[PDB]
RNA sequence: UUAUGCUAUCAGGUGGAUGGCUCGGCUCAAGAGCUUAUGAAGGACGUGCCAAGCUGCGAUAAGCCCGGGGUAGGUGCAUGGAGCCAAUGAACCCGGGAUUUCCGAAUGGGACCUCUCCGUAGUGAUCAUUCAUGAUCGGGAACGCUCCGAAUUGAAA
RNA sequence: ACAAGUGCGUGGAGUCACCGGGGUACGACCCGAAGCCGGGUGAUCUAGGCGUGGGCAGGUUGAAGCGUGGCGAAAGCUACGUGGAGGACCGUAAACGGUAUUGAUCUGCAAAUCAUUCGUGUGACCUGCGUCUCGUAGUGAAAUGCUAAUCUAACCCGGCA
RNA sequence: AGCUUGUAGUCCGUAAGGGAGACAACCCAGCCCGUGGUUAAGGUCCCCAAGUGUCGACUAAGUGUUAAUACUAAAGGGCGU
RNA sequence: UGGGGCCCCGAAAAUUGACGGGGCUCAAGUCGACCACCGAUACCACGGAGUACCGCAAGGUAAUCUCGUAGGAAGGCGUUGUGUUCGGGUCGAAGCAGGGCUGUGAAGUCCUGUGGACCGUUCACAAACGAAAAUCCUGGUAAUAGUAGCAGCAAAGCAGGGUGAGACUCCCUGCCGCCGAAGGGGCCAGGUUUCCUCGGCAAUGUUCGUCAGCCGAGGGUUAGUCGGUCCUAAGACGUACCGUAAUUCGAGUACGCCGAAAGGGAAACAGGUUAAUAUUCCUGUACCAUUUAGCGUUUAGUCUGACGUCUCAGGGCAAGCCGAGCGGCGUCGUCGCGCCGUCUAAGCAGCGAACCCCGUGGAGAGCCGUAAUGGCGAGAAGCGGGCGAAUCUGUAAUGGCACAAGUCGGCUUCACCCCGGGACCCGUGAAAAGGACAGCUAAAUGUCCGUACCGAGAACUGACACAGGUGCCCCUAGCUGAAAAGGCUAAGGCGUGUCGGAGUAAUUCAGUUAAGGGAAUUCGGCAAAUUAGCUCCGUAACUUCGGGAUAAGGAGUGCCUGCUGUGUAGACAGCAGGUCGCAGUGACCAGGGGGCUCUAACUGUCUAAUACCAACAUAGGAGAUUGCAAACCCGUAAGGGCUAGUACAAUCUCUGAAUCCUGCUCAGUGCAGGUACCUGAAACCCCGGUUCAACGGGAAGAAGGGCCUGUAAACAGCGGGGGUAGACCCUCUUAAGGUAGCGUAGUACCUUGUCGCUUAAUUGGCGACUUGCAUGAAUGGAUCAAUGAGAGCCCUACUGUCCCUAACUGGAGUCCGGUGAAGCUUACAUUCUAGUGCACAGUCUAGAGACCUCUAGGGGGAAGUGAAGACCCCGUGGAGCUUUACUGCAGCCUGUCGUUGGGUUGUGACGACCCUAACUCUGAGAAGAGGACCCCGAUAGGUGGGCAGUUUG
RNA sequence: UCCUUGGUGGGGGCCAAAAAUGACAGAAAAGUUACCCCGGGGAUAAUUGAGUCGUUGCCGGCAAGAGUACAUAUCGACCCGGCAGCUUGCUACCUCGAUGUCGGUUCUUUCCAUCCUGGCCGUGCAGCAGCGGCCAAGGGUGAGGUUGUUCGCCUAUUAAAGGAGAUCGUGAGCUGGGUUUAGACCGUCGUGAGACAGGUCGGUUACUAUCUACUAGAGGUGCCCGAGGUCUGCGGGUAAGCUGCUUUUAGUACGAGAGGAACCAAGCAGCGGCGCCACUGGUGUACCGGUUGUCUGACAAGGCAUCGCCGGGCAGCUACGC
């Protein structure tokens, strides 16, 4: 048995599921939280400045 | 950062050196008694404990206070056990070690008054009541430390049931992994000379061998204090 | 009639450069500058006679009503068939309203379930108070204030 | 600093532009690595722990225990039957593993698979689903192995031109 | 040692054209374009333009038909001539 | 005899070859001279260009100017646009292909063709301003090439008739086949319409195709009873508290809430119906829950839900099988057999086997039992009674069956259900909802979600209609047979593990057979071959007494006739006679065996994708820390892991079963303790200084160090030289000189050490000796039965491994029809030799050969292709790791200040003592135990590769 | 001189002297990597190649002498001069955007400095058998045990069982035994990570052939009254054979004896070459027979299980035959 096309046949299931505050397939089904927006870990939604380049 | 021990990922919590606490039948501590307040109770039952590898006796009290109790050896069921300063010094009965006489053996032993009883709870382990003075009372320890104890502190008297465990050999991996699934103990354990340098102090070179004293100080860091841990001595009995 | 071929040109194919155009973009300047529990932004699903995408709208669903402008055509990007709307002044633009499913600060409990359970009909949490009522919660291109805070690199190390 | 010698300066020409050359710092003519640091992502693969399930064709061997009978004065010795123990044995193209052919294939069926030959196959077993442990951190019966075809420090974006 | 490290001059590097069979630096030559002429180096039996050239000898081995040279064998011997 | 010229011997090299080749002999060689000619861009001359300087300009001079890399300087050409001048264009602008002319050239202008709307120029000015190249980037497209692939693991198709314009490929029939314990049936996750009907074939399908999981259109999923829903598990999430500079961040606590389509669980079955739905819709017959009403009650605390592994008895049943009758089909050369069917659900009513309980009973020179263990005056057997299963019987009885029979007996029954026993555990094998004990009758209500289809050699995942994986997850009939192995057949699914014809080489992938020899092959028996099932006889060394063991070495085996024994029975075991063959486990299936060493005890684990090992782990042994407010560890903190734990414990290490053992060294380093003395920071105190301090000293002195002691199953170490016939006086002794053992080793340089067995011969194997470059005792030593896909050697058996290859089979290849890529490539290229050239040339130089094109062949060459070498060096490039490198930072130890109070003595503020009242811990709290200590904030010193950044020229 | 002014303590400064960087025109500074990574280098090494030849292999001159005597049958000191480039060196010219690195195997070729076969000369050659030298590259030069080996030893044959070159010929031919990766053990070094020109066990061999070369098979044109047939021979190739054993010569020549040849002739054998299938052997999935298990209802006839397995075998092909 394969790291490569061997044991890739065990993607039967899911990890991220449809988030319902974005509607992106990030929402974690293991943490509660979407790794978009990060519903389920706060109201805000989740934004950093190194997701853009520095303005200058 | 060569990789942390086993004992930091052990004391960071994680499950693999977590203990199964589900698979434990009670917390094992002797009944809450109000002071100059006393409780009856009979044996309903021996049961096995995965926690200790022991029996432990389930006994109802007068109150109704159905409580898990740690088993001296010789305790049977419809026993009678009895509480406070009042009770007789009886094997299976919780008393002030201070009415003991000195030379009998109790075990399950507190601390300080009212503790539960820390000391003394191994299967077949026991302690002495050496001497009684009015602050203190003196009990030989099962490792050999004449431990000084208040006059109030209860124990059961008599020897912890199961005794002669480790008497039979282990003769097989197979049945010390099935003891150490109901631990929290890691089986099996890597020497740490087989591991590579990043992982322990003493790993690493082209031969098995640790390459600095294995005999480590008292005040080495955490990450370092391995091997022989600020040793009095070390070696067989010469 | 010398095949397979070689070189130069010509005609055609494949191809989409050059040229021309362009309702887009970029940069600079000048104004104006908050919104949200009276439920936002964002999303899911629905929504068209024939309608898949986008856009708009929300079971009143490419829409409804009222005041002003415009006036002869209209029926989105996208002048197809058949109908419909409009001189009771539409379409379109400005202003004011209505409707505005579910989630979402999401707020009656619950989310691998954008739905589900209880219905005793929902003010979840933290607060102020006369305990009538009220505040905060989220979003906003950057800017503003407070606090925490590296390394590459330069010194030719 | 006393002295005498000499240094620098002194008999009025600079300043501000346009077009240029060059030096210096900033990405500084353009492209080119391993890396270093911040914040987030990942245990659908794989490693380990835990919960709850499912599996192991068909045979073999025959531990303790028990019954009956022999041998002895006793102590004890002993045969057969029964018994169903074991990280026991043989064994499948059940399952798991992956020895040798250094065969096939090597712009493959396949970014490691196929054939024959092999190891375990009642247990330190295999495995479904669930859940947990993670980046100077996790896991590791320890190879620097594994942590989503990536590991002597992952991946994504940012510091970064 | 076609090695390594210096010195004087001249070259290649940065050097055409002509000639050594080809030759970075060996000889003529330092070279704007076209034409005519004559020479340099070197060659004149053919390949190849011009000598089967002249005089006096040597070599008999295909020796040789190879200026410089990283491209060319010595010591020794010969009543070979 | 000496001095000379030329020549000769000395004189041998590897593809055929080099005076440049032909060839040349009073020369076409050598020497001394000579003549004439050839031959450069030089020199001369003429005409022209440019440059340098001078001249106002015309122009003047240059034998004393004209080559050119890095580079400096000057002057121009071109693209796009701005200001400004002058303009061109549907009587045809830009651009594009070719051509004429000008210019040294950059380039400009003009002409021919096409085109359908803009385009230049003067003088100046700006720039996202000029490509031939960066393994450059994007796009398009070749050569390879009509080539490889469309083959290997399941070699599958043929005849007739259709449909169709078109048929190997689609449909029907027959024949021949594949799977048949999976390629069939059911479904989880996943897919998401692939499901079903109709119409098409531009693309998809490894060919075509009228076919299709494709394209287009339409249709399809119906629930009180199946699941979800409900319950809780491992474990998440939320609010509050608390922490944090702060949070969306963090452990714990309290209250909640979620967490399983395979755990628990209230209840439905049979038949019909559609193209696709069916325990859901329809027919028949039922059942469950909640609420409302009528009739009365609690027993209310228990039981059930609810439990591991192994083994086994008894009972039932699906499936299977046999005999009789009955109804169809097949066969029918002869026979009378073979196949199919002969059906019947839940619900309702009834009986109830074991176990358990109750009333009697009276059992010992012992009795009653089971498969087995067992039971008994603490009351057995026996007799009654109660509680009590699966299934069975009766009804449901009219449904479907061609309304064709439709009725009966027997055997067996798993792996399915009920029930009971036993054994094992240093494993003890879940909880909660729900359910039972007070219910009976009536009526109404039972919302929401899923339901199609695939579930895999074509519906999932791996880029794919992927030989993998997910799933072999759960079921699977007849014969043989121990069997679910393998072979042959049903049912069921298929001829789609989606290219065909053809039979003609070499070569190749996988097989069959091979005389005589039998490992002579080879690094090595690698590969292949041998043997193989069952019964019986028999079985060695050695051993931990368990084993080795299927050791080894042997015999029998079919079929037919007739019987016996055990069992209730299925079935099992055995015997006599006859008989066929080369062969009776006739195919399939199925160990070759043994001996001596090394190594590890063993089962196990391991570099997924080159290492299945002797490495890792293991039980066993030993050591160390810690009395629990602990040791060890995580966190910044709140608070935590170990821990629902307590020395028979947890943590930290070394060694690696058993057997015999484990010697000396504490000098170095480490650790622990003692601390008399020395050193030792800050605060405090005293002196000097300061109109105050900074500052300089003194006193005292914590931890730490020096110092002394212990410790080697801590890190580690355990020696030479001279003699004596080599057993002694001494050495070399900065602690000690290696004991038991083992020894050319897995360690041994010399080395292929020396001797014996093994062989004709052995750098080998084993045994012995061993002066050991450089063995040795938990850095564990020696040794070891058993085990081993481990590493060597030997014997037997076997064989195409070989002598030495041959023939045959299937798939490729060759040829043909269809489909159809990729990789190398500056150009040219029909080469061969030698030389030269950066010293390894198809392209240069000189020769020699060579007509071109095509097919097949295997690979000589193209220093063939794959690829910015991984070996070596360099880089004031990195990373990881180490440490008595440099500099630091966590952790830990300790003095002082604060937290921090009250009284007593001994001193001049210091040390101790006592108290409770802050504070800490425990408990829900009463209260209990410590207590001004500890923890904590700050500061001073130490230890500190635990961690960080760097350096190591 | 010290930040408004004056002072006091204490700093700052000018000039000069001392304290040191020895890597001495001045960093406060240890290792390891085979787990390695990255940028480059033929600016620089292992590698082949080229140059050179100390060393290695093979020789020559002069002959000092030994050889009973006698330098030169044979050996050839000292000293001197060479060739080859086949051993090890030296060097750094080519290659680090790789020329796949030892040994074996397969196949082809080349040099002669010849081991055997052929021809001679000398001898201190009686014969047999040696010894030394010259010519000669047509053929031959093998099978085995250890070792990864090259080399070397050993075995029995043999005429002899030569050496060397071809990128230490030959991995788009093979093998993978050794060396040169990642794992592990032993010993020795190092405090340690780790290292050893020490040993041991294990360890991936990628490619569809464009051009050229060769091997064979065809299609064209060129030459030519048009076609056919039979020949010639410019040329190309060969090993088409090479070598032993026995008999005869002859137990003769020679020799004191033992021992013991050659010329001619014959037969057979080893290897090589070419060809063939009467005989013998192999195969022979045409075919025939026996038989196991199972299916088609039984017999008969058939299917499948490697041709199911087993026995036999014609033709064909082929060697082990001729
Ligand atoms: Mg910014
Ligand atoms: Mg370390
Ligand atoms: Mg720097
Ligand atoms: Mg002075
Ligand atoms: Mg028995
Ligand atoms: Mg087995
Ligand atoms: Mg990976
Ligand atoms: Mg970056
Ligand atoms: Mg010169
Ligand atoms: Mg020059
Ligand atoms: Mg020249
Ligand atoms: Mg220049
Ligand atoms: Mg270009
Ligand atoms: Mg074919
Ligand atoms: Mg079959
Ligand atoms: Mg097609
Ligand atoms: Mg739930
Ligand atoms: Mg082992
Ligand atoms: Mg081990
Ligand atoms: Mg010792
Ligand atoms: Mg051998
Ligand atoms: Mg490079
Ligand atoms: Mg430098
Ligand atoms: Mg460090
Ligand atoms: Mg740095
Ligand atoms: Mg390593
Ligand atoms: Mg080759
Ligand atoms: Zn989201």
């Amino acid at each position: 048995m394969s790291k490569g096309t061997s044991s890739m046949g065990k993607r039967q299931k899911r990890t991220h599921a449809k988030c319902r505050r974005c509607g992106s397939v990030s929402f974690n089904v293991h943490t509660k939280q979407c790794t978009s927006c990060g519903f389920g870990k706060t109201s805000r939604m989740r934004t950093y400045k190194w997701q853009a380049k520095c303005k200058y | 950062m060569g990789k942390r021990l086993i004992s930091q990922n052990r004391g960071r919590g994680t499950p693999t050196y977590r203990a199964p606490s589900h698979k434990y039948k009670a917390d094992l501590r002797h009944p809450r008694v109000d002071e100059n307040s006393s409780l009856r109770g009979e044996v309903v039952g021996i049961e096995h404990d995965p926690a200790r590898s022991a029996p432990i006796a389930k006994v109802a009290f007068e109150n109704g206070e159905e409580l898990f109790l740690l088993a001296s050896e010789g305790i049977a069921v419809g026993n009678i056990i009895e509480c406070g300063d009042d009770a007789e010094v009886k094997p299976g009965n919780i008393v002030p070690i201070g009415n003991v006489p000195e030379g009998f053996f109790i075990c399950n032993v507190e601390s300080k008054p009212n503790d539960g009883g820390k000391f003394v709870r191994s299967s077949g382990v026991y302690a002495t009541v050496v001497t009684h003075e009015a602050t203190r009372t003196a009990v030989s320890m099962p490792s050999g430390n004449i431990k000084w104890l208040n006059p109030k502190c209860r124990a059961v008297v008599g020897i912890v049931a199961g005794s002669g465990r480790v008497d039979r050999p282990w003769l097989k991996a197979g049945k010390k992994y099935h003891k150490m699934k109901t631990r929290a103990a890691k089986y099996p354990r890597v020497s740490a000379v087989a591991m590579n340098p990043r992982d322990h102090p003493f790993g690493g070179g082209a031969w098995k061998h640790p390459g600095k004293p294995t005999t480590v100080s008292r005040n080495a860091p955490p990450g370092r204090k391995v091997g022989l841990i600020a040793a009095r001595r070390t070696g067989m009995k010469r």
